[PDB]
C-alpha cells in the first residue's frame, strides 16, 4: 500500500523538487536576461 | 563601488520617504493586528493566558506519544471546557 | 541612473520587511494583560 | 627542508614508493588485528556464554570474528557455549595467525617496492614522468570491489559456499550463525531485517560491477577532469576521506541504535532497550502467560531464562560508562555469577510497591517506591527529621521469586533497603568482585566503545577532508598569492564577474 | 642502486623543538591525572 | 580549614590530590578579612591549618 | 582557590549566589572572549590567506618572511578583497590600524565588563532574576528557562558547604 | 538625490529605536512577564 | 558558454552581496534558520514539549525567549511539517517542536554553504583557503553539540535549545549531569578560547603600540594606506619589548597569524570531542582513586568531592521540571540538602 | 625505469594518464545517478528515523 | 609514583622555560 507517511513523503520530494525546480528556472532566466559584457 | 545606488542617496532622498512613510507604518500597524486581533495565537497554536490550564488542572499537557501526538494535542485542546 | 530592484534590494527587503511586521506585533504585545 | 608535518609528501610522485607506504600500513593494520585477537583469546573466559559473554569481558575483536561466523576455538569451545566442537583451521586463533603471516608478507612486499620504486609501469609513456592513471585506476578498483561485495553477499552471507552470519531472536537469547536468504522486498531496507544486509551485497555489488566497467571504459569529462583535478592524486586522498568519514558515522550510528550487524549478544544491549523497558516488559509478558496458565509466583518467575534477567540490569547498559573508566564491564560490577530472582516490595498493609529505576543520565538516584498508579508510598530519605515515607515507618519487605533467592522473604530494613538500592539498576544479581578487584563503578562495553572512537575519528576526518580538498582545489597558491597580482582584481567593480579579467 | 630523486631533507628548528616539547610536556601535565584515575 | 567549622580540605599532591583536584586552600572564614601573616600564627603548623600560605600567595 | 577543581567550585557557587550567567557583565565577558577568539581565527585566517609567494612547496611559508624586513608580509588589499566579498564591502576593514584596534578593544573591554561583573557581584548586585515572572489567567505560574535555571542553582545552593549554615538564609 | 540631511534621518531614526526598545523595557513591568 | 557557463557568469558577478554558487544552498538555509528563530522566539510556546512558556508573545523577554527541542517522545525524529507527527498542519507542527529540527537542519545546511562561500570567493580573489579551513571548528561545535550529542542520548529533547536562558540551562545541565568542567577535552577547549581572545588582544595593542609615525596627526589611522608596501608598525620594537618584557617573543609575522589560526581553532575541535563522548555519558565525571579513599575515609575531603555534592544538587533539584517526561516525584525528605538551607 | 614481466603486461592498464572526452560528455547522466542515490539516501535514512513507515517494514529488534 | 611524575613534568617544563628563554635561537635582522 501507500501508507500515509509514504504519501507524505512523496508529497515532500515534490515539493522539494518544486522549489529547486523553480528556483533554477528563474536563476537561468535571469542570467540569459541579464548577461555580462565581455 | 559595485553598481547600486549608494544607500545614503537613497535614505535621503525625498522620494524613498514618500513610499516609506507609508510602508514602514503599514507594516508595523499590520504585525500589530496580526497580534490584537488574535490571529497569532490561532497561527502558531500558543496558549492565551486563559488556555494553559483547565479550571482544577495543574499537570502540563505533554506529548508522550510520538505517532498520535497530533491527537493527544487535540484531546488537551478539548479539555479547556 | 541606478537600478532599483537588484539582488542587494531583494536581500534587503527579506529582512526589514518582517523586522517591521514582528516589531509591530511585539510593540502591541506590550500591552496584553493576564 | 620539509617542516615534520610534511615528510610523507614525498611519496606524491613516487607510485612505487606510495604502494610501498601503503604496503606497510596494510601489514601494521592486518599485524594489529592479529596481535589483537591473541591478547582476547589470551584474556577470554569462555565458560559463561550466559553471565559472562564477550562483550561484559572487553572484547572488541572477538564479536567481529563471531558475527561472520569464526564461533570455535582449536581448544575446543565455542562462543554459543558449546564442547567438543571442531571448528578446522578457521578458528579464532587461525584467524589470528593468518593476520599475523598476511601482515609479514606484507612488510616483505613494501620492502621490495621501496627498493624497486623506479618501474616503468609508473611512468607516463609519453612524457617519461611518474605518472598514475586515476580516473582508470577507480574502475579497475571499483570493479575489484563489485566482485568482492557480490561474492561475498551470494556466497559467504547465503551459506551457499560460507558459514553465513550471526542472528538471533528479537531478545538475543539464541543467536548463532546462520545462512541467511537475501530480502528482496521493501522490508530489506530495515536496518534490523538480516536478509536485507544479504541483498545489499549482492545488489551494490552488481551495480559496483558495472559501473566499474563504466569507469574502466569511459574517459572522465574534460569538464569534471578539470573541475575536480583528476591528475592530481590528491584529490582522490580528499574524496576517498569524505567517503569514509561518511561511512565511519553510518557504522557509530547503527552501532548505538542497533541494526542486524550490531547484534546485543556480541556487543551488549543497547542504551535505547533500557530507556524504554524493552526486556522487562518481556519478561513481565512471559509472567503473565506462565500465571495465566496457571504456574504459582515463584514458577513463573523461575521460569525466566537468567540471560533475559540480565539484559535487564542497568550495568549493561552501554551508557552507564566513563571516558576513564578503563577496560571490561566485568571491572566494575564485578564477573556476573547469578539472578538473584525478581525482588517484590510489599509495605505493612501488603501492597505491591515498585522502586522507581535509575534513566541512564544519573550517576546517583535515590530510592523511591510507589504503587502501581504512581503514589509514592515509600523511600530512604536523606533528612530524617519529617520523614514520612520511611522503609522503618511503611514497614517495607521484600520477597525473591526465581534465582538464588527465590521463595526467601526479607523484613529487616537495612537488607530490605539494601535490595531496593539495587532495584534502582533493575534485575539484581550477585557478583564475583574480588577476582578482577572490581571498583564497583560501571564501564561501558564495546558497543559504547566503538560508537565513540568511530563518532570521534568520522568528525576528525571531516577536518582532513577539508584539509585536502582545500589542498586540491588551490595547489597553484599553496605557497602564497601572486606577488603581481592585480588590485584590479579585488577591487569592487573593477570586472563585471569576481575574479575574471575578460569582464573589465 | 640508482638514488630515488624524490628524497628531501627534514627540518626542526629550536623554536619549534621547544614549542613542541611545551605541547607535549603539557599535555601529559594535563592528561596525567586521567591516565591514574 | 577553609570553612572555619573544623573541616579541613586537602588541596596538595602528597595529601590525596592530583593536578586537576590539587589546589592551594582559601585562608580559614574564621579570620574573614584579617590580615594573617605568618608571625600572626602561634606557629608554622597553625599558619597551614588556617590557610596562610593563599593570602601569602 | 588556587587549583584546577577549586576554581569550579568558585564558578558553580557564584552561579548559584548571583545568578553571573544571567548578569549582562558577564554575557559581555562571554561576547568578549568568543568574539576575542572569533577574531583571532579569523584575522589569523585572513593574513595567513594572502601571504605572498616566497618559497616553494617542500618549504614552510613562514621562510617567506625575515625579521625585520620593511616590506609587509602579506597582501591587505587582497585580504580586504576576500572578506568585503564574504560578508560585503564596508563589513571589511581596509586599515590595518583601525583592524588592528578592534583586535584590541574588543576582547579588553568585553573582559573588562566580566572584571566589572564580579566586582559588582561581589556587591550582591546580581543578575536578571525572572523567577515566576510569567503568570497565567488564573494566577499559576508558567515557567520559563528562567526558572529552570533557578532550580539548578537550588540544587547547587542547598548543597555548598553542607555543614556551614545554621540559619535559614545564605546572607554571604 | 539628496534633499533630507543625512544628520537629521540618524537622529530621527535612533530617537524611534529608543522609543520602541523603551516601550519593551516598560512592558517587562506590565502585563505579561510582568511577575504580577 | 551554454547555459551554465552563462549562470556561472551571473552568480559572480561583483556586486554588494556576492551570490555565488554556494548562495543557492547558504541564501535560502541562512534565512529560513534565523527567521524561524525569529518566529519562534516571537510567537510560539514550549508549553507541549517542555511545559515552558517561550515566546514574546506569552511574556518572555529577549533573555528567556527559545525555540525549544521536541518532547522526548519525539525521539530523533526529523519532524518534517509533512511528516507523520505533524501531518502537514503548522499549527500542530509548531507545537510539537517542528521549528526545532527545522531551525538545526537549515542552520546546519546553511554552515555547509557558508564554508563553501569561503572556499568560492578565495578561489575567486585567488588567496588560500584558510578563512574556511578555520570555519571547520564552529562546524564541529554546532554538530557535535546541535547533533551528535542528542543522538546519542534518547531524543532531540536533550540538544540545546535555541535561546540565551536556554543554553544558560545547558550549562548547568552539563555541569550536574556530566560533569564537564571535569573533561580534559573541555578543558583544552577553553583554553584554545582563552588563548586565542588573549591572542586576539595582545596582538591588537601591540602594533597600535609599535606603530610607525607616519602622519602629523595625534589620531594614528588616517597615517595608513591599504597600497603601502611598508608595515605599519615596528616587528623589531615588538619583539625586543616582549623578549625583555616576556621572555620570549614572535620573531616571524607568517608563524605569528598561523598560530592565531591554530589555537582558538584547535581548542573548539577539541571540546567538540568531549562532546562526542557525552553524547554516550562517556564523561570525565570521577576520579576513581579518590572515590575509594573518600569512601573509606570520611575526614578525606578535595574540592573534586565538593564539587560531586554540588552535583547531585543540581540533579536532584532540576531533574523533575527539566525533565518533564520523567514523571518524577521526589518527596521533600528524600532531596539532597545541607544545614539550614 | 626498470621492465618487468608483470609491468609490461599491466602497461595498457596506466598508459592513458590525462585522457579526457570532449566537454560535459557523461556528467547529464551523472548527475541523474547522483539525483537518485540521493533519493535513495533520503529512503534509507526516513525508515530508519520512522519518518516514513512501511506495510510490513518494522523497524525494530521485533523485526 | 603519581606524585613525582606530576612534580617531575613540572619541573621539566620550568626546565623547559629557561632554555626557551635564555637559550633561544636569536632573532637577527637579516
Ligand atoms: C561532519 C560535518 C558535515 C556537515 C554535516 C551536515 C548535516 C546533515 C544532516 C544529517 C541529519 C542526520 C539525522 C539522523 C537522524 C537519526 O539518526 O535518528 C535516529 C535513527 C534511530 O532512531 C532511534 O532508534 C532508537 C532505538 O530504536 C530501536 O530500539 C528500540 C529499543 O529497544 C525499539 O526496539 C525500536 O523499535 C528500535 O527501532 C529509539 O527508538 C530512538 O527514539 C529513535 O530515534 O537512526 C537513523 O535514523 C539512522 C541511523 C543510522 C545512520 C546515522 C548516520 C548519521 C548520524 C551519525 C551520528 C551518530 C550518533 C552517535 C553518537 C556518538
Ligand atoms: C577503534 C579503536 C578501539 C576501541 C573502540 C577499542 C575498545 C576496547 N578495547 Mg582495544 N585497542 C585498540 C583499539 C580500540 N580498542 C588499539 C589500537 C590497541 C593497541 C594499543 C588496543 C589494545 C587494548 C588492550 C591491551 C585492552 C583493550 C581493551 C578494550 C576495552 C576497554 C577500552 C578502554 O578502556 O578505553 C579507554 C579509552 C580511553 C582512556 C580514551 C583515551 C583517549 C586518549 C588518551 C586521548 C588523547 C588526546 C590527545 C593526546 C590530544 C591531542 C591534542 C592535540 C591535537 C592538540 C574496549 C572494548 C581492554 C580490554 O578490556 O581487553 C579485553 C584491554 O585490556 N584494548
Ligand atoms: C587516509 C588518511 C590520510 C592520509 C593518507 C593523509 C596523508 C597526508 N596528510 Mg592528511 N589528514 C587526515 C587524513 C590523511 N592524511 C586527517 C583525518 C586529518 C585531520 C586529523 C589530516 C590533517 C592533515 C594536515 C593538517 C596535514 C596533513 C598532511 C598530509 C600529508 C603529509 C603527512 C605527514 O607527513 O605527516 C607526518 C606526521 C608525523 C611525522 C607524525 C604525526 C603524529 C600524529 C599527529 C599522532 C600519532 C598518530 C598515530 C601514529 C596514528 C594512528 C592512526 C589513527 C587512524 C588512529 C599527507 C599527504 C600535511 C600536508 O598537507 O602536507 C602538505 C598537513 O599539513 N593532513
Ligand atoms: C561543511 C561541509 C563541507 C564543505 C565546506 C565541503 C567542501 C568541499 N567539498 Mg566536501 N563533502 C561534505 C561536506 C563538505 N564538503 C560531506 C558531508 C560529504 C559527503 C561524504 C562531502 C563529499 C565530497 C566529495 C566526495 C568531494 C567533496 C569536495 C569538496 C570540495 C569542493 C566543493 C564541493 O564539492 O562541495 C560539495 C557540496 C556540498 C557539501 C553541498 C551539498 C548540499 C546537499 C546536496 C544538500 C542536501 C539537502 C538534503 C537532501 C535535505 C534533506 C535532509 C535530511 C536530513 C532530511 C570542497 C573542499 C570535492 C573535492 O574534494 O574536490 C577536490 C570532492 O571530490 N565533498
Ligand atoms: C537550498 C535550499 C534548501 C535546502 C537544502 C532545504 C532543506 C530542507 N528543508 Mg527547506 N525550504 C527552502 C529551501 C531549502 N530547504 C525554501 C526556499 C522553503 C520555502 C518553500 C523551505 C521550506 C521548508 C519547510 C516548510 C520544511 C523544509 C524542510 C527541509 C528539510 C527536509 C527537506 C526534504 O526532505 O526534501 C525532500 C526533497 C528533496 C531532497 C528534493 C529531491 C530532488 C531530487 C534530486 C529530484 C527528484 C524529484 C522527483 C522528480 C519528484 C518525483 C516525485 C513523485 C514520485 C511523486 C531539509 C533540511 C522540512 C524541515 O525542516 O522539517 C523539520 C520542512 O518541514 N523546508
Ligand atoms: C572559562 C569559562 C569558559 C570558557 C572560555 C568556555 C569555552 C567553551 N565552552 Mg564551556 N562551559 C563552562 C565554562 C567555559 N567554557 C562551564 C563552567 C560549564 C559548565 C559545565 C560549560 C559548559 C559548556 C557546554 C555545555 C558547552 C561548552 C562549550 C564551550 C565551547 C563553545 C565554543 C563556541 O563558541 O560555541 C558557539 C557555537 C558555535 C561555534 C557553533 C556555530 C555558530 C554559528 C557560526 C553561528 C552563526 C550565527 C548567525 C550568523 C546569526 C545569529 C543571529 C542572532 C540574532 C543571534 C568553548 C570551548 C560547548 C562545547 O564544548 O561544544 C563542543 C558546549 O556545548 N561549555
Ligand atoms: C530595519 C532593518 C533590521 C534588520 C534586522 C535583521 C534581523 C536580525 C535581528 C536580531 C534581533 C534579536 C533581538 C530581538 C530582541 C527583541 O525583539 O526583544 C523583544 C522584547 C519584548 O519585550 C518583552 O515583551 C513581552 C510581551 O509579552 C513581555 O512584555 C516582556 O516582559 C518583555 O520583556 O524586548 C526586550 O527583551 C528588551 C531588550 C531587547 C534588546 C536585545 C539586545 C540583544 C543584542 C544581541 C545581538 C543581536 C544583534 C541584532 C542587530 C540588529
Ligand atoms: C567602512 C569603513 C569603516 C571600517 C570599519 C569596519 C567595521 C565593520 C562594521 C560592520 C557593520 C556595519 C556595516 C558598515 C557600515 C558602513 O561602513 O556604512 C556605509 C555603508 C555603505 O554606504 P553607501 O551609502 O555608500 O551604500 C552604497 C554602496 O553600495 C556604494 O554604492 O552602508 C552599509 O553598508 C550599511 C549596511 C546595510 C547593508 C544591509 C544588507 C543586508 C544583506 C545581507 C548580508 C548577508 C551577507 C553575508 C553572507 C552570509
Ligand atoms: C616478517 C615475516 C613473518 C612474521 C610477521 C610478524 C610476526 C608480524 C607481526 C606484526 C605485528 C605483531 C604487528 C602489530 C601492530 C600494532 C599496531 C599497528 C598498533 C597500533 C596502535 C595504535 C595506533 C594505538 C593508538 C592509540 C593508543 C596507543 C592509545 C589510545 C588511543 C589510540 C587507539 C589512538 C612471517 C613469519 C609471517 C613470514 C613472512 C616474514
Ligand atoms: C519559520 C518558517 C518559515 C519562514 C519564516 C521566516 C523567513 C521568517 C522571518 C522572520 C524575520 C526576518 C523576523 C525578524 C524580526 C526582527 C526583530 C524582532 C528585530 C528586533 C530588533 C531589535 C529589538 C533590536 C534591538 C537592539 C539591538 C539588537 C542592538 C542595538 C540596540 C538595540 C537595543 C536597538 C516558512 C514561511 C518558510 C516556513 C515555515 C516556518
Ligand atoms: C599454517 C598451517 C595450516 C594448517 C592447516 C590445517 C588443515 S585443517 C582443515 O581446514 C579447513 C579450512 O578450509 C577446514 O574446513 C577443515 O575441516 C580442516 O580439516
Ligand atoms: C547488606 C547486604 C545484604 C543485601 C544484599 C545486597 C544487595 S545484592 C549484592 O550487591 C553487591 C553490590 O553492592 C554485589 O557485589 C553482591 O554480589 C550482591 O550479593
Ligand atoms: C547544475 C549543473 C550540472 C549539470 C551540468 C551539465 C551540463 S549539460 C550541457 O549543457 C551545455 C550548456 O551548459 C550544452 O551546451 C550541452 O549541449 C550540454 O551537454
Ligand atoms: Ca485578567
Ligand atoms: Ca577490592
Ligand atoms: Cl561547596
Ligand atoms: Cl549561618
Ligand atoms: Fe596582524
Ligand atoms: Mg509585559
Amino acid at each position: 500500500t501507500i501508507t500515509p507517511s509514504l504519501k507524505g513523503f512523496f508529497i515532500g520530494l515534490l515539493s522539494g523538487a518544486v522549489v529547486l525546480g523553480l528556483t533554477f528556472a528563474v536563476l537561468i532566466a535571469i542570467s540569459q536576461i541579464d548577461k555580462v559584457q565581455r | 563601488t559595485t553598481g547600486e545606488r549608494p544607500f545614503s542617496d537613497i535614505i535621503t532622498s525625498v522620494r524613498y520617504w514618500v513610499i516609506h512613510s507609508i510602508t514602514i507604518p503599514a507594516l508595523f500597524i499590520a504585525g500589530w493586528l496580526f497580534v490584537s486581533t488574535g490571529l497569532a495565537y490561532d497561527v502558531f497554536g500558543t496558549p492565551r493566558p486563559d488556555s494553559y490550564y483547565a479550571q482544577e488542572q495543574r499537570s502540563i499537557p505533554l506529548v508522550t506519544d510520538r505517532f498520535e501526538a497530533k491527537q493527544q494535542v487535540e484531546t488537551f485542546l478539548e479539555q479547556l471546557k | 541612473s541606478y537600478p532599483i530592484f537588484t539582488v542587494r534590494w531583494v536581500a534587503v527587503h527579506t529582512l526589514a520587511v518582517p523586522t517591521i511586521f514582528f516589531l509591530g506585533a511585539i510593540a502591541a504585545m506590550q500591552f496584553i494583560q493576564r | 627542508g620539509l617542516p615534520w608535518y610534511r615528510v610523507h609528501t614525498v611519496l606524491i610522485n613516487d607510485p612505487g614508493r606510495l604502494i610501498a607506504a601503503h604496503l606497510m600500513h596494510t601489514a601494521l593494520v592486518a599485524g594489529w588485528a592479529g596481535s589483537m585477537a591473541l591478547y582476547e583469546l589470551a584474556t577470554f573466559d569462555p565458560s559463561d556464554p550466559v553471565l559472562n559473554p564477550m562483550w561484559r569481558q572487553g572484547m572488541f575483536v572477538l564479536p567481529f570474528m563471531a558475527r561472520l561466523g569464526v564461533t570455535g576455538s582449536w581448544s575446543g569451545w565455542s562462543i554459543t557455549g558449546e564442547t567438543g566442537i571442531d571448528p578446522g583451521f578457521w578458528s579464532f586463533e587461525g584467524v589470528a595467525l593468518a593476520h599475523i603471516v598476511l601482515s609479514g608478507l606484507l612488510f616483505l612486499a613494501a620492502c621490495w617496492h621501496w627498493v624497486y620504486w623506479d618501474l616503468e609501469l609508473f611512468r607516463d609513456p609519453r612524457t617519461g614522468e611518474p605518472a598514475l592513471d586515476l580516473p582508470k585506476m577507480f574502475g579497475i578498483h571499483l570493479f575489484l570491489a563489485g566482485l568482492l561485495c557480490f561474492g561475498f553477499g551470494a556466497f559467504h552471507l547465503t551459506g551457499l559456499f560460507g558459514p553465513g552470519m550471526w542472528v538471533s531472536d528479537p531478545y538475543g537469547l539464541t543467536g548463532s550463525v546462520q545462512p541467511v536468504a537475501p530480502e528482496w522486498g521493501p522490508d530489506g531496507f530495515n536496518p534490523y531485517n538480516p536478509g536485507g544486509v544479504v541483498a545489499h551485497h549482492i545488489a551494490a555489488g552488481i551495480v559496483g560491477i558495472i559501473a566499474g566497467l563504466f569507469h574502466i571504459l569511459v574517459r572522465p569529462p574534460q569538464r569534471l577532469y578539470k573541475a575536480l583535478r583528476m591528475g592530481n592524486i590528491e584529490t582522490v586522498l580528499s574524496s576517498s576521506i569524505a567517503a569514509v568519514f561518511f561511512a565511519a558515522f553510518v557504522v557509530a550510528g547503527t552501532m548505538w541504535y542497533g541494526s542486524a550487524t550490531t547484534p546485543i549478544e556480541l556487543f551488549g544491549p543497547t542504551r535505547y532497550q533500557w530507556d524504554s523497558s524493552y526486556f522487562q516488559q518481556e519478561i513481565n509478558r512471559r509472567v503473565q502467560a506462565s500465571l495465566a496458565s496457571g504456574a504459582t509466583l515463584e514458577e513463573a518467575w523461575s521460569a525466566i531464562p537468567e540471560k533475559l534477567a540480565f539484559y535487564d540490569y542497568i550495568g549493561n547498559n552501554p551508557a552507564k560508562g566513563g571516558l576513564f573508566r578503563t577496560g571490561p564491564m566485568n571491572k566494575g560490577d564485578g564477573i556476573a555469577q547469578a539472578w538473584k530472582g525478581h525482588a517484590v516490595f510489599r509495605n505493612k498493609e501488603g501492597e505491591e510497591l515498585f522502586v522507581r529505576r535509575m534513566p541512564a543520565f544519573f550517576e546517583s538516584f535515590p530510592v523511591i517506591l510507589t504503587d502501581k498508579n504512581g503514589v509514592v508510598k515509600a523511600d530512604i530519605p536523606f533528612r530524617r527529621a519529617e520523614s514520612k515515607y520511611s522503609f522503618e515507618q511503611q514497614g517495607v519487605t521484600v520477597s525473591f521469586y526465581g534465582g538464588e533467592l527465590n521463595g526467601q522473604t526479607f523484613t529487616d530494613p537495612p537488607t530490605v533497603k539494601s535490595y531496593a538500592r539495587k532495584a534502582i539498576f533493575g534485575e539484581i544479581f550477585e557478583f564475583d568482585t574480588e577476582t578482577l578487584n572490581s571498583d564497583g563503578i560501571f564501564r561501558t562495553s564495546p558497543r559504547g566503545w566503538f560508537t565513540f572512537a568511530h563518532a570521534v575519528f568520522a568528525l576528525l576526518f571531516f577536518f582532513g577532508h577539508i584539509w585536502h580538498g582545500a589542498r586540491t582545489l588551490f595547489r597553484d597558491v599553496f605557497s602564497g598569492i601572486d606577488p603581481e597580482l592585480s588590485p584590479e582584481q579585488v577591487e569592487w567593480g573593477f570586472y563585471q564577474k569576481v575574479g575574471d579579467v575578460t569582464t573589465r | 642502486m640508482e638514488p630515488n630523486p624524490n628524497r628531501q631533507p627534514v627540518e626542526l628548528n629550536r623554536t619549534s623543538l621547544y614549542l613542541g616539547l611545551l605541547l607535549i610536556l603539557v599535555l601529559a601535565l594535563l592528561f596525567s591525572s586521567y591516565f591514574f584515575n | 580549614d577553609i570553612d572555619g567549622i573544623r573541616e579541613p580540605v586537602s588541596g596538595s599532591l602528597l595529601y590525596g590530590n592530583n593536578i586537576i583536584t590539587g589546589a592551594v586552600v582559601p585562608s580559614s572564614n574564621a579570620i574573614g578579612l584579617h590580615f594573617y601573616p605568618i608571625w600572626e600564627a602561634a606557629s608554622l603548623d597553625e599558619w597551614l591549618y588556617n590557610g596562610g600560605p593563599y593570602q601569602l600567595i | 582557590p588556587l587549583g584546577i577543581s577549586g576554581t569550579f567550585n568558585f564558578m558553580i557557587v557564584f552561579q548559584a549566589e548571583h545568578n553571573i550567567l544571567m548578569h549582562p557583565f558577564h554575557q559581555l565577558g562571554v561576547a568578549g572572549v568568543f568574539g576575542g577568539a572569533l577574531f583571532c581565527a579569523m584575522h589569523g585566517s585572513l593574513v595567513t590567506s594572502s601571504l605572498i609567494r616566497e618559497t616553494t612547496e617542500t618549504e614552510s611559508a613562514n621562510y617567506g618572511y625575515k625579521f625585520g624586513q620593511e616590506e609587509e608580509t602579506y597582501n591587505i588589499v587582497a585580504a580586504h578583497g576576500y572578506f568585503g566579498r564574504l560578508i560585503f564591502q564596508y563589513a571589511s576593514f581596509n586599515n590595518s590600524r583601525s583592524l588592528h584596534f578592534f583586535l584590541a578593544a574588543w576582547p579588553v573591554v568585553g573582559v573588562w565588563f566580566a572584571a566589572l561583573g564580579i566586582s559588582t557581584m561581589a556587591f550582591n548586585l546580581n543578575g536578571f532574576n525572572f523567577n515566576h515572572s510569567v503568570i497565567d489567567a488564573k494566577g499559576n505560574v508558567i515557567n520559563t528557562w528562567a526558572d529552570i535555571i533557578n532550580r539548578a542553582n537550588l540544587g547547587m545552593e542547598v548543597m555548598h558547604e553542607r555543614n556551614a549554615h545554621n540559619f535559614p538564609l545564605d546572607l554571604a | 538625490g539628496g534633499r533630507i540631511p543625512l544628520w537629521i534621518v540618524a537622529t530621527v531614526a535612533g530617537m524611534g529605536v529608543i522609543v520602541i526598545v523603551g516601550l519593551f523595557f516598560y512592558g517587562a513591568y506590565a502585563g505579561l512577564g510582568s511577575s504580577l | 558558454r551554454g547555459w551554465f557557463d552563462i549562470l556561472d557568469d551571473w552568480l559572480k558577478r561583483d556586486r554588494f552581496v556576492f551570490v555565488g554558487w554556494s548562495g543557492i544552498l547558504l541564501f535560502p538555509c541562512a534565512y529560513l534558520a534565523l527567521g524561524g528563530w525569529l518566529t519562534g522566539t516571537t510567537f510560539v510556546t514550549s508549553w507541549y514539549t517542555h511545559g515552558l512558556a517561550s515566546s514574546y508573545l506569552e511574556g518572555c523577554n529577549f533573555l528567556t525567549v527559545a525555540v525549544s527541542t521536541p518532547a522526548n517522545s519525539m525521539g530523533h525524529s526529523l519532524l518534517l511539517l509533512w511528516g507523520p507527527e505533524a501531518q502537514g498542519d503548522f499549527t500542530r507542527w509548531c507545537q510539537l517542536g517542528g521549528l526545532w529540527t527545522f531551525i538545526a537542519l537549515h542552520g546546519a545546511f546553511g554552515l555547509i554553504g557558508f564554508m563553501l562561500r569561503q572556499f568560492e570567493i578565495a578561489r575567486l580573489v585567488g588567496v588560500r583557503p584558510y578563512n574556511a579551513i578555520a570555519f571547520s571548528a564552529p562546524i564541529a561545535v554546532f554538530v557535535s553539540v546541535f547533533l551528535i550529542y542528542p543522538l546519542g542520548q534518547s531524543s532531540w529533547f536533550f540538544a540545546p535549545s535555541f535561546g540565551v536562558a536556554a543554553i544558560f540551562r545547558f550549562l548547568l545541565f552539563f555541569q550536574g549531569f556530566h560533569n564537564w568542567t571535569l573533561n580534559p577535552f573541555h578543558m583544552m577547549g577553553v583554553a584554545g578560547v582563552l588563548g586565542g581572545a588573549l591572542l586576539c588582544a595582545i596582538h591588537g595593542a601591540t602594533v597600535e603600540n609599535t606603530l610607525f609615525q607616519d602622519g602629523e596627526g595625534a589620531s594614528t589611522f588616517r597615517a595608513f594606506n591599504p597600497t603601502q608596501a611598508e608595515e605599519t608598525y615596528s616587528m623589531v620594537t615588538a619583539n625586543r619589548f616582549w623578549s625583555q618584557i616576556f621572555g620570549i617573543a614572535f620573531s616571524n609575522k607568517r608563524w605569528l597569524h598561523f598560530f592565531m589560526l591554530f589555537v582558538p581553532v584547535t581548542g573548539l575541535w577539541m571540546s567538540a570531542i568531549g562532546v562526542v563522548g557525552l553524547a554516550l555519558n562517556l564523561r570525565s565525571y570521577d576520579f576513581i582513586s579518590q572515590e575509594i579513599r573518600a569512601a573509606e575515609d570520611p575526614e578525606f575531603e578535595t574540592f573534586y568531592t565538593k564539587n560531586l555534592l554540588l552535583n547531585e544538587g543540581i540533579r536532584a533539584w532540576m531533574a523533575p521540571q527539566d525533565q518533564p517526561h520523567e514523571n518524577f516525584v521526589f518527596p521533600e525528605e528524600v532531596l539532597p540538602r545541607g544545614n539550614a538551607l | 625505469a626498470r621492465r618487468t614481466w608483470l609491468g609490461d603486461i599491466l602497461r595498457p592498464l596506466n598508459s592513458e594518464y590525462g585522457k579526457v572526452a570532449p566537454g560535459w560528455g557523461t556528467t547529464p547522466l551523472m548527475a541523474v545517478f547522483m539525483g537518485l542515490f540521493l533519493v535513495f539516501l533520503l529512503i534509507i535514512l526516513e525508515i530508519y528515523n520512522s519518518t516514513l513507515i512501511l506495510d510490513g517494514v518494522n523497524v525494530s529488534w521485533k523485526a | 609514583m603519581e606524585t613525582i611524575t606530576y612534580v617531575f613534568i613540572f619541573a621539566c617544563i620550568i626546565a623547559l622555560f629557561f632554555f626557551a628563554i635564555f637559550f633561544r635561537e636569536p632573532p637577527r635582522i637579516t
